[PDB]
């Protein structure tokens, strides 16, 4: 019900001005806000206390001192975090990324 | 001592031979990469079995250029020396500080200093040759000799052995 | 870059995060850096083997990196070490330290709370250390003195004794850049960084394994600085002038300091000098560590240097927004790119876009040499690079380059398989268009090309909308692809006419505005008639028109 | 590039992990008991001796020279005692061999020259002789490739039987493996 | 740490080409024809390797094929010659 | 911070939406998997109106001489008069009708009809009339029984999850419930002969691009959602001018920050 | 020109991933360094004339790699062990997800 009353709430807000938004968008977001126990803030203490790699919560204000307890409390990234291999620069599993290219030599003889 | 064991090795491959050709190509490469080497982590690759049967599977094209990454599993023969490993062999060079007895594809040496005493040193013949109270080596000398040091150098491995102990030397 | 080196390219698959152990900085670097002076073997203009290359990182466009060398560029840099006097604590782990050593007591050395206490389980529950840190802080910050019989699960008659040592332990709590503790009056006593190594080394396995630490990677004691890594001058640069000039960065003069203060430091160690004022320079060595790491600190000092400079810090360069990541890692000035002012024309087609020749003959794209265009390419070679559909670099297999403007086989080449010719830009070419601020995504679109002259990136009108741009002024952005699967890319995925639905609001975000929009409510009438003569051109300019009257 | 195993492990920062080499059956960790497959199998460790592994390696270049004449467009020669064996060896080699592999040249030459046997089934029954006996494959090896007359000769050049087996029973082996023996 | 090789059979993924599955396919292809590599089509007067490769996936007479991943760290391989392209 | 705060989700293969560590956000995105995109605004006839309406426009009784429809719309509709076998699946279909009816007024109580679905099908109707050219004068060659039986069928292709286990078997028909409304809305066996005479060919035609466009409208595994309605939302935002309560940009501000102390309070009671 | 975040979001939004790396790598920054196979530090002495190569201290010449990573971020890591902070950078994961 928390969920159901804050998406209506924020579908007023976007309305008042008579702008519409797909219902999917907005969902997206409350869902994202619910989806933990409670109401997960959209702020610095918010969000980025969440068990997200330690470089993809760096990247958003706090930064030096995240990285200071990473580095104290032995932190292991994941590596599948967007801005993470936006800073490795590599393909970034998204989208186009998000899949692997083979050549199956048979198919690959069979054609000549 | 002989070993036989499993190996991968990732060999990439221009976009170039993405034809039939390719199976082929690809093995030719792993002789030319893998055959001769030699390394301590798994000493002497000599030959690769079974040409006629080595697996390839599909592999993934790097996102940049449109090379191919392959893994490739295979067997192999090899060999490496260890400590206190007793075998045979000939020599190939030998002077005043000792002779170089040769097994396979390594260079093993054995020094004066590790000879018997009874054994000493023999300069005024060609070829020079280690006479003793009744044997003497020289170059195609059979000597069964004891390896006591191993060293891993590059792509090559050397060793020392001796003869002083009972049940070796000349055979 | 460049140079193709005998090892094997892999990827990025796990970042894992430890501290540094001082056994490891002595064993990775490459000199032991004792001398304070940069350069100047004594006014002999070169290098002093104490500070930057002693062995390490190159500069002036020389070899010597340990017989690396491969000169700057190639050569990351090497990393050095320093020696300490004495241990120093590190700027960001005060915080935590302060709340170890008031979960632990000294004297002994171990956890205050076993497992008897069924709020410490409670605590070893939850796998997650970062929180089971704070509940174990939440805990034994309670216990101001140590334990060593405490009733167990049975009754307060079974007395169960552990380990010993039961003495009081201190309120701690920081003040500046040291520690302050309280034990019929309570006493004061220096809480000095020796003690606090000499205590959290005696930790226990299980205390570190429970406290979020490491036991190969980030161990407590590892939070207490014994040697410092020195950074090779990739990282502290020397931006000078002419030829006898300097200017070495601020990284450098904070280590310098350090070095300075700590000569003093351990030079007062064999030469008579007392305890209360040996640590006057003490926390000033703990002072130059600090600013050197961070200099805005939410306490007094400051510490500037010399020129009024309050000294740029590490994490002052880290922070984000024209900062190493917001503003370098996160968004850089990329090559390939060009901006202008717009002016909207009606005879484009949408995805059209109109690119001045001074751009088309500056902006290049990387070509291969292929049997399917290589009378194209040698063609455009030969135009030059001042001739519009030209080339301007030619790069053979061999890796080198050959200029087109400069060179004296200009009109010479024999292009061979696998060369790569950057020619110009060509008409109907996919390129990235867009006007700033991305807030949209449908701000950054996929355009064809289309040469023209003027000094105007030239668009049509119906496409406006999702851009958000008047005419006014207005300066656009346009990147140029260099792959064939990037140009591929965006031209199966951001094409205009791809992005006319908009999944944001599912509506086409492209309309028909002003002049259009207007005049074609005066053209659909019943009052509005044409005759013969202009219907005919009206028909002829209709490009799809099936010719029939 | 850099050949990997199949028996693959991974000591994170653990830098200062590795046993010593030694004659007492202690060999290197890619050298332990039943080595990893790559199919999966806890397959016992290979170990082979002279004379076989030439066999070994003739069959190889057997299927490589054939495989290598199957695709050559756009029944066998054998026998050889000792000496035609040698000159044999030769074409065969640099036919189906990038030549620069000298080490398989010279590796070849020891194989064919101390080599203990010739005949396939002899070997056969030494390897059902002396896996028989259920000692580790390198014992199987070196008593499988020495030439030792005595029960003392042959513990003192192993320092890996001595309590395996007893002086007498270890000689019984031998006394068959002196006959099974291909004369040159 | 074995192997998550979903079966011929049990194929649960879209039997349909994403657009960014051919997106990224048409590019790989169209490279590797611009690197010199051989093309499986009677290119009737084609120089541009993009378009090229459109003929090669018109065609379906690419080698290549993808693997589709999952979450759990699993995997579909599907052939380009399977999948349907609508789009 | 949206941008920031929502980067890493995207509809995964199995049209989940996870994150970088693989919680689930949403078990199909948008609660249907379903692109954006090719979504139309259409009206659901089941709910408006009287019963009046909704009976004279959808019962078909073949055993009354005024319920049953006149057999100039249907070559066998003065053979069929009377039938008793095929009044079984006109009973079960509006008997289904109704049960839409009430479920829909359930759904949506404000009763609107105007929703945004895909496949539009007051289009893909016309298409089929310019294109077979039929002409509202003779009768069709459509037996019932390919009506009913043949929507039924319809309605078991319109997959978006396939799946063997009965878990992934109800998610799907929950995934799709209110199309089917939609698609019973406009396929009546009365309307389907009354209102736009359909052929059989026309008919089997029309299935067909309703399939396949629906297919076209499923989601693309790998898109990245949670920039597009990021960005979905913070485009509206600037363009965003500013009874008296909180609203625009500063009560956006209190939302995404989450604060107990709101500037207006308030609350309604019904 | 700049390419912001803003710029990076709206590619992330349209799921072109070959051209953000490319606009991230080859386009600006790039670079290429050697990493140790024990330590993930850059402790390799790159001897490229010589095909030599070494991790002294952790004494490795057998397993080193090379990796394309933006010279930016090999500055940032050069920094965090300026701050006594490993970022040990490994090339294969060991936990199966
Ligand atoms: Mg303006
Ligand atoms: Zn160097
Ligand atoms: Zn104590
Ligand atoms: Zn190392």
């Amino acid at each position: 019900a928390g969920r159901a009353a804050l998406y209506k709430e924020v579908y007023n807000v976007i309305a008042s001005d008579g702008s519409y938004v797909n219902y999917r968008h907005m969902a997206l977001l409350v869902d994202v806000m619910t989806t933990q126990g409670g109401l997960t803030s959209v702020t610095r203490h918010g969000f980025n206390r969440s068990n997200t790699g330690a470089l993809m919560r760096c990247s958003f204000e706090e930064t030096v001192e995240i990285l200071f307890e990473a580095g104290a409390s032995a932190e292991l990234d994941d590596c599948r975090g967007v801005s993470e291999n936006v800073i490795l620069g590599q393909m970034a599993p998204i989208g186009t990324g998000a899949f692997d290219v083979m050549i199956d030599e048979e198919s690959l003889v069979k054609y000549m | 001592m002989f070993f036989i064991k499993d190996l991968s090795l990732n060999i990439t491959l221009h976009p170039s031979f993405f034809g039939p050709r390719m199976k082929q190509y690809l093995k030719t490469k792993l002789l030319e990469e893998v055959e001769g080497s030699c390394t301590g982590k798994f000493g002497y690759i000599l030959c690769v079995l079974d040409y006629d049967n080595i697996d390839i599977q599909r592999g993934r094209i790097l996102p940049t250029d449109g090379s191919a990454e392959f893994n490739v599993k295979y067997r192999a023969v090899v060999f490496k020396p260890f400590k206190g490993e007793v075998v045979d062999g000939t020599v190939v060079s030998c002077s005043q500080h000792g002779f170089e007895v040769q097994v396979g594809p390594m260079k093993v040496f054995v020094t004066k200093h590790l000879m018997p005493q009874d054994l000493t040193f023999n300069a005024g013949s060609n070829p020079p040759s280690y006479q003793s109270s009744e044997d003497v080596i020289t170059i195609k000398s059979r000597i069964r000799v004891k390896i006591e040091g191993c060293i891993s150098q590059v792509s090559s491995i050397h060793a020392i052995g001796s003869i002083k102990e009972d049940y070796l030397g000349a055979i | 870059g460049q140079q193709y080196s005998s090892a094997p390219l892999r990827t990025v698959k796990e970042v894992q995060f430890g501290l540094f152990s001082p056994e490891e900085v002595r064993a990775i670097s490459v000199a032991k850096i004792r001398f304070p002076e940069t350069m100047d073997e004594t006014q002999t203009r070169a290098k002093i083997g104490g500070l930057n290359d002693p062995r390490l990182g190159s500069i002036d466009r020389n070899l010597k990196c340990q017989t690396c060398q491969e000169g700057m560029n190639e050569c990351p840099g090497h990393f050095g070490h320093i020696d300490l006097a004495k241990p120093v604590f590190h700027v960001g782990f005060i915080a935590k330290i302060k709340k170890v050593c008031e979960c632990v007591c000294m004297h002994c050395g171990k956890l205050l709370l076993d497992e008897h206490n069924e709020l410490m389980r409670q605590a070893l529950a939850i796998k997650d250390s970062k929180k089971r840190f704070a509940a174990i802080w939440t805990l034994c910050k309670t216990k101001m003195v140590c334990e060593t019989d405490v009733p167990s699960e049975d009754d307060p008659t079974q007395l169960v004794s552990r380990g010993g040592c039961g003495n009081t332990q201190p309120t701690i709590r920081k003040d500046g850049l040291k520690l302050v503790g309280s034990w019929d009056e309570p006493e004061l006593r220096v809480l000095s960084t020796e003690e606090i190594l000499n205590i959290f080394k005696h930790i226990s396995v299980k205390d570190f394994t429970s406290l979020g630490f490491n036991e190969v990677f980030s161990r407590p004691e590892w939070m207490i600085l014994t040697c410092l890594p020195v950074p090779p001058p990739p990282v502290r640069p020397s931006i000078s002038f002419n030829e006898s000039q300097r200017g070495e960065d601020d990284l450098t003069f904070k280590l310098a300091d350090i070095l300075k203060a700590n000569i003093s430091l351990e030079t007062l160690e064999h030469n008579g000098a007392p305890h209360h004022a040996i640590e006057e320079a003490e926390s000033l060595l703990q002072f130059h560590v600090a600013t050197y790491m961070d200099n805005d600190i939410a306490g007094q000092p400051q510490a500037l240097q010399k020129s009024g400079r309050p000294v740029k810090s590490i994490r002052a360069r880290l922070k984000g927004k024209e900062g190493r990541i917001r503003g370098n890692l996160m968004g850089k000035r990329v090559d390939f790119s060009a901006r202008t002012v717009i002016s909207g024309d009606p005879n484009l087609e949408l995805d059209q876009v109109g690119v001045p020749k001074s751009i088309a003959k500056t902006l290049t794209y990387p070509e291969v040499v292929t049997p399917y265009n290589i009378d194209r390419l040698t063609q455009l070679v030969r135009n030059g690079p001042n001739e519009h559909p030209g080339a301007k670099y030619v790069i053979r297999d061999s890796g080198d380059r050959i200029d087109l403007r400069y060179s004296k086989r200009a009109g010479d080449i024999q292009l061979q398989y696998g060369w790569k010719v950057e020619r110009h830009i060509m008409d109907n070419d996919p390129v990235l268009f867009n006007r700033q601020p991305s807030l949209h995504k449908m701000s950054m679109m996929a355009h064809r090309v289309k040469v023209i002259p003027y000094s105007t990136f030239r668009l049509n009108l119906s496409v406006t909308s999702p851009y958000n741009a008047d005419f006014d002024g207005d300066e656009m952005n346009l990147h140029v692809p260099q792959s064939e699967e990037t140009r591929a890319e965006l031209s199966q995925l951001c094409a205009v006419p791809l992005q006319i639905v908009s999944p944001q609001s599912n509506k086409p975000c492209m309309g028909i505005v002003q002049d259009t929009l207007c005049g074609i409510r005066k053209l659909t009438l019943r009052d509005t008639f044409i005759e013969l003569d202009q219907v005919l051109n009206m028909l002829y300019w209709v490009p799809d028109w099936d010719g029939v009257i | 590039v850099s050949t990997s195993t199949f028996q693959t492990r991974r000591r994170r920062l653990k830098k200062v992990e590795e046993e010593e080499n030694a004659a007492t059956l202690q060999l290197g960790q890619e050298f332990q008991l039943k080595q990893i497959n790559h199919q999966g199998e806890e397959e016992e460790l290979i170990a082979l001796n002279l004379s076989e592994a030439r066999l070994v390696i003739k069959e190889a270049l057997v299927e490589r020279r054939r495989a290598f004449k199957r695709s050559q467009k756009k029944d066998f020669m054998h026998s050889e005692t000792r000496e035609k064996e040698l000159e044999s060896i030769d074409v065969l080699l640099e036919q189906t061999t990038g030549g620069n592999n000298k080490d398989l040249k010279n590796t070849m030459q020891y194989l064919t020259n101390f080599s203990r046997f010739r005949d396939q089934e002899t070997v056969g029954a030494v390897i059902q002789l002396l896996k028989s006996t259920g000692l580790h494959p390198f014992e199987v090896a070196q008593l499988g490739s020495l030439a030792c007359d005595t029960a003392d000769e042959a513990k003192t050049l192993i320092p890996s039987l001595n309590n395996k087996i007893s002086d007498d029973e270890l000689e019984r082996i031998l006394k068959e493996l002196s006959n099974l023996e291909t004369l040159y | 740490l074995k192997e998550k090789a979903i079966p011929k059979d049990q194929r649960a993924t879209t039997p349909y080409m994403t657009k960014y599955e051919r997106a990224r396919i048409l590019g790989t292809r169209a490279l590797q024809i611009s690197m010199n590599a051989p093309v499986f089509v009677d290119l009737e007067g084609e120089t541009d390797p993009l378009r090229i490769a459109m003929k090669e996936l018109a065609e379906k007479k690419i080698p290549l094929v993808i693997r589709r991943y999952l979450p759990d760290g699993s995997f579909e391989d599907w052939s380009v010659e399977e999948l349907i392209v609508d789009l | 911070r949206l941008v920031k705060a929502l980067e890493d989700i995207m509809v995964h293969y199995d049209n989940t939406t996870r994150n970088s560590l693989g919680n689930v956000i949403q078990f199909i995105y948008g609660e249907d998997g379903m692109d954006a995109a090719h979504i139309e605004k259409q009206s659901l006839d089941t709910i408006g109106g009287s019963d009046a309406a909704f009976e004279k426009r959808y019962r078909v009784d073949l055993l009354n001489t005024d319920h049953t429809l006149d057999p100039s719309l249907l070559e066998s509709g003065s053979e069929i008069l009377g039938d008793l076998k095929l009044q079984v699946l006109l009973d079960e279909e509006y008997k289904q009708l109704v049960k839409d009816r009430k479920f829909l007024r359930e759904v949506f109580v404000d009763g609107e009809a105007n929703w945004p679905l895909p496949v539009n099908i007051r289009r893909i109707i016309q298409n089929a009339q310019q294109t077979f050219h039929i002409d509202h004068t003779k009768p069709s060659d459509l037996t019932i029984k390919d009506i009913v039986l043949g929507v039924k069928d319809l309605q078991e292709n319109l997959l978006v999850l396939r799946g063997k286990n009965e878990i992934i078997q109800n998610a799907q028909r929950d995934a799709v419930t209110l199309f089917c409304c939609l698609l019973r809305s406009r396929l009546a066996t009365r309307r389907v002969l009354q209102e736009y005479r359909l052929t059989k060919q026309a008919f089997d035609w029309v299935l067909s691009n309703i399939e396949a466009q629906f297919l076209r409208s499923v989601v693309h595994p790998g898109e990245m959602v949670g920039v597009l309605a990021a960005q979905s939302i913070g485009e509206p935002a600037t363009q965003m001018t500013l009874k008296k309560v909180t609203s625009g940009v500063p009560r956006l501000k209190e939302i995404l920050n989450v604060a107990k102390n709101m500037k207006t309070p308030s609350l309604t009671v019904y | 020109l700049r390419f912001g975040e803003m710029e990076r979001d709206c590619m992330i939004a349209h799921g072109a991933a070959s051209f953000l790396k490319e606009r991230l790598m080859e386009a600006s920054d790039a670079f290429r360094v050697h990493i140790c196979g024990i330590c993930g530090l850059m402790t390799v002495i790159a001897k490229l004339n010589h095909n030599q190569f070494e991790c002294k201290g952790c004494d490795n010449k057998i397993d080193i790699y090379q990796i394309h990573i933006p010279y930016a971020a090999k500055l940032l890591f050069q920094e965090l062990m300026a701050m006594n902070i490993t970022p040990r950078l490994y090339t294969d994961r060991s936990r199966d997800f």
